[PDB]
RNA sequence: GGCUACGUAGCUCAGUUGGUUAGAGCACAUCACUCAUAAUGAUGGGGUCACAGGUUCGAAUCCCGUCGUAGCCACCA
RNA sequence: UAAGGUGAUAUGAACCGUUAUAACCGGCGAUUUCCGAAUGGGGAAACCCAGUGUGUUUCGACACACUAUCAUUAACUGAAUCCAUAGGUUAAUGAGGCGAACCGGGGGAACUGAAACAUCUAAGUACCCCGAGGAAAAGAAAUCAACCGAGAUUCCCCCAG
RNA sequence: AGGGUGACAGCCCCGUACACAAAAAUGCACAUGCUGUGAGCUCGAUGAGUAGGGCGGGACACGUGGUAUCCUGUCUGAAUA
RNA sequence: UUUUGUAUAAUGGGUCAGCGACUUAUAUUCUGUAGCAAGGUUAACCGAAUAGGGGAGCCGAAGGGAAACCGAGUCUUAACUGGGCGUUAAGUUGCAGGGUAUAGACCCGAAACCCGGUGAUCUAGCCAUGGGCAGGUUGAAGGUUGGGUAACACUAACUGGAGGACCGAACCGACUAAUGUUGAAAAAUUAGCGGAUGACUUGUGGCUGGGGGUGAAAGGCCAAUCAAACCGGGAGAUAGCU
RNA sequence: GUUUAUUAAAAACACAGCACUGUGCAAACACGAAAGUGGACGUAUACGGUGUGACGCCUGCCCGGUGCCGGAAGGUUAAUU
RNA sequence: UGAGCCUUGAUGGAAGUGUGGACGCCAGUCUGCAUGGCUUUAAUGUUUGAUGUUCUAACGUUGACCCGUAAUCCGGGUUGCGGACAGUGUCUGGUGGGUAGUUUGACUGGGGCGGUCU
RNA sequence: GCUUGACUGCGAGCGUGACGGCGCGAGCAGGUGCGAAAGCAGGUCAUAGUGAUCCGGUGGUUCUGAAUGGAAGGGCCAUC
C-alpha cells in the first residue's frame, strides 16, 4: 500500500508523492477522506507526469 | 452464514490430533469482520462481510472491480 | 536424560569479582558482679567453604566431575 | 377393424348394432368437481372467508375469472437528504413440488478388527444434505519418461498382493 | 416358436415363418426456412493476493517420516521467456 | 445333549405334518485326473461368438548373496584343510476333491454402541383460560361503649370475622387389615384411615425431546417401557459362551 | 405440605428462618455453533448459587493439606522472532 | 520509561593559585576547568516492550432523535458515549469428570485380602 | 615373575530345546603371550549375575543411491 497523495497531510504531505503508508491508515482514512489513492501502476504515471 | 462475500471462504472441517494423535472433529472458520467500505464511485458506504484477505484483495484489485463481481454473480450487497 | 539453583561453626549463616585475615546468631566453656539466681560482660574452644581435579604467585571467591537438591520442561524401543 | 355389443364381482332390466357414426383397438383433440407445490387470505388436507372484475327482456345475492412468494428485466413511482439511493405499485419471463437407481458436491458415525485398548481399523462406509444429467464426472500436459521415447479424458486386462 | 381346445394336435382354433400396411402424432437422422449466434484475414495478447513460504489440518497406497507432490483455515508473497 | 461319570431326582422335547443349519465367489497349496512337455498357458479384447484370433502376461528351465555382482556355482574371510545355501528327480494348464486366506463363511441367540426420525391424548413441571369445596365450630387484628389512667397503658362487655385454624360429606389422597393373586381388576374390592379456603382441587388448550426433558429429589416420571424412551437404519454388530 | 404411578409416606424432600458466596446490568447464571430468549419490562431491601432448617440457649480450637480471594517483585515457562 | 550495537563515556608561549572518581590485595598536596613569555556512575540516533496523552478513522453501542413505517425486528441517517480498547478468526501455554472413550493381570484347593510370577 | 589368548576369521562332531534359542568342542588360517622346551591360553573350579522384535542413536563400510553426478535415506559390520 504505497498510494499517491493529494493535499498536504501528516509527516509525508506533498500534493503527490509515493509514500508507503499503513493500509489501515490508507483504506479507512486517506482515500475515503480523499487525501490519497492507491498506486495501481496506472496511478504511478499520472502523478509521475508532474 | 459465515461466508466471505469476496473470496467465498466458508468454514471447512478438519481434525484436532492430540500428542497421541486422537482425532476430534473440528472446524476452521474464516476471519470474518463486516466493514464499512467507501466507494466514491457511488458516493456511499457499503458494508461487506469480508475476510481479512477479502480486505487484502479489495486493497489490490480495488473495490469497484470486486463489486463488479458479486453483482456479476448476484450477491445482494 | 535437559535446563536452573543451592548446600561453609553442633544447629543457623551471609560473606558474593579474588589476593582474607575464615563471621553473625544461639550452643559449649570460665572468670566479673551479686545476698545468690537468671539479666550481663569478656576471653577462648569450635569452622576443614557440598567431596575432589585444575586457570591463578595467593579460589569461599572463576572453569569442570560426581553427590545431595527441588523446580518445571522433557524422553524412553 | 367389425358381427356382434352396453368394464368386473353379476345375473337381470332396458337397449344398441349386422356393410359401416354398434362395440373394440390406435393417433390427435375436447371436458377435466374438491384437496394436494396449492399460489387470493385462512385452515384441524378434501373445508371457511374475501378484493376486483365481469354475468342476468325476473340486471338484487350468488356464479365465474383473476389477485402467493422469490428471481430477472422494464416501466411508473419515490424517504431520512435535493441531488441519488433504499422503499412502493404494475408488467413480462422463469423458478417452486414429485420421482427407482446410477452421478458430482457439502457433512459424516459406531458396532467391529487389533484376540484388551488410545494410534490404526471398520471408512470417507452407513446416514443427513444440496445439485444435475441422460448419463454424470473427468479431459486437450506447467503429464510421464530417462538422454531412447511417449503424447487429452474415461473404461478393461496386466504390472502385483 | 408358443398357447388353447373334453387325455399328448405341424394339417380344429390363435399363431409361427414369410410378405405387407399409417389418416394422424411422434423418437432419430439428414435437407432447408425463421430466430438467436458468431465465421475470416492482418497485427497483437498469454490468466498475482497467484506460485512459493510460515502455522494448523486434509488429500495422495505413503500414519511427518530423510517425504517430494496436491488442497487450504491462518499470516505472508514472487519471477513473467 | 453334556460329562471323569447320567435310569438319573442334571438339559431339551405334549404329539403330528411342513420348513429348519458347512454355502458362494475369488486367491493359494496339496491329492486325484486329463492335455502337452523343457516347455506349459493365455488375460482383456477381436469374433465367422463354447471355434478361430490375441502370448500383454504368468509359471518353469539357476542358483548364491542384504547388495553391487558372480554363476554350476556362490556366499562367508586376507584366505579357506573349510562351512552355509545350491548343482542330481519336470514343469505347466485345465477339471473334481482335501485344507488355508478374504468375505456374515455351519445355523439360531445377547446385554449394548452409532445414525435419522416419531412421541408431553399417560405422567412431571410450567403457561393461558374456565369450574368445584353439604353442614357444623373456633373467635386473631380492628371497632364501639362503660370502667380506668394526667394522657397512654390497661380492663369488662358487645361488635367484628382472621387462619397452609377446628369437626365433617362432595372432591383430592392412599396409613392398616382381610379378600383377590389362571383377578371382577396387568394394583382393584370391603371395613377402617389422611387432607378437605389451600404449597388445595378440576375441564379445555399450550410449551419443554432422549445423555435431552421434567423432578418439594425416589433414579421419580417422559403413553402398562426408563441408571438413558419408542420406530427405522448401520445389521447377518461382536459372542474364545450355551 | 411433598415422595418411590404398581412391596418404602418416613426420621427422607420441601418449608419459613439462618449464613456464606456470586452478580453494577449488555448483571452473574441458563438454553443456544449463532441470531436471540429467560434472569426481568426486575436493578444489591435485587437476582443466582451453596449449605442449614420454626423457636429457645448457643455455635469453641486448627489455614499444615486441598480449594477459593488477594498479591506490577523475582525463578521456570507456549506460539512467535 | 525497560534493554543491545552506532553515538553524547575511556584504554592493551616554562613555572605559579593545586580540590571528588581510577578491576586502582588496601583512597598519589598530581593533572584540566577562565586564564601564563572499544563501560557501571548515564543519554543522543535507533530495532524493541510497559504505562499516559493526542491524531485520523476503522470497530462497539441492549443512549437519543429521523426515515423506510402507524413496526420495541432489521437497515439507512444524524448524534452522544466508548475507541484502536472491546470483540472475533488462526495459532498458543494454563485449567478442564462439565462431557466422552477406555484400562484397572493371572495363578488361587470358590472369590477377595495375603503371597507368588524370571 | 612376565604378561593381554577376556585375540579376529572359522569350525569336524556333539548336547539341549515345540520353537525362538542356549551349551560343549578338537582342529584349520592369521597374529600374540608365558616357557629352555614338550606345551598351555578363544576369560575366571563349574552350574545364577538376565530381556525377543520394533523404533532409534553412534562409528565403520564405494554395497544401494528413483533422469545423471552427488547427497538424503536404506543395507551390512560393530555398538548403545
Amino acid at each position: 500500500m504505497q498510494v499517491i497523495l493529494l493535499d498536504k497531510v501528516a509527516n509525508l504531505g506533498s500534493l503527490g508523492d509515493q509514500v508507503n503508508v499503513k493500509a489501515g491508515y490508507a483504506r479507512n482514512f486517506l482515500v475515503p477522506q480523499g487525501k490519497a489513492v492507491p498506486a495501481t501502476k496506472k496511478n504511478i504515471e499520472f502523478f509521475e507526469a508532474r | 452464514s459465515r461466508v466471505c462475500q469476496v473470496t467465498g471462504k466458508r468454514p471447512v472441517t478438519g481434525n484436532n490430533r492430540s500428542h497421541a494423535l486422537n482425532a476430534t472433529k473440528r472446524r476452521f472458520l474464516p476471519n470474518l469482520h463486516s466493514h464499512r467500505f467507501w466507494v466514491e464511485s457511488e458516493k456511499r458506504f457499503v458494508t461487506l462481510r469480508v475476510s481479512a484477505k477479502g480486505m487484502r484483495v479489495i486493497d489490490k484489485k480495488g473495490i469497484d472491480t470486486v463489486l463488479a463481481e458479486l453483482r456479476a454473480r448476484g450477491e445482494k450487497y
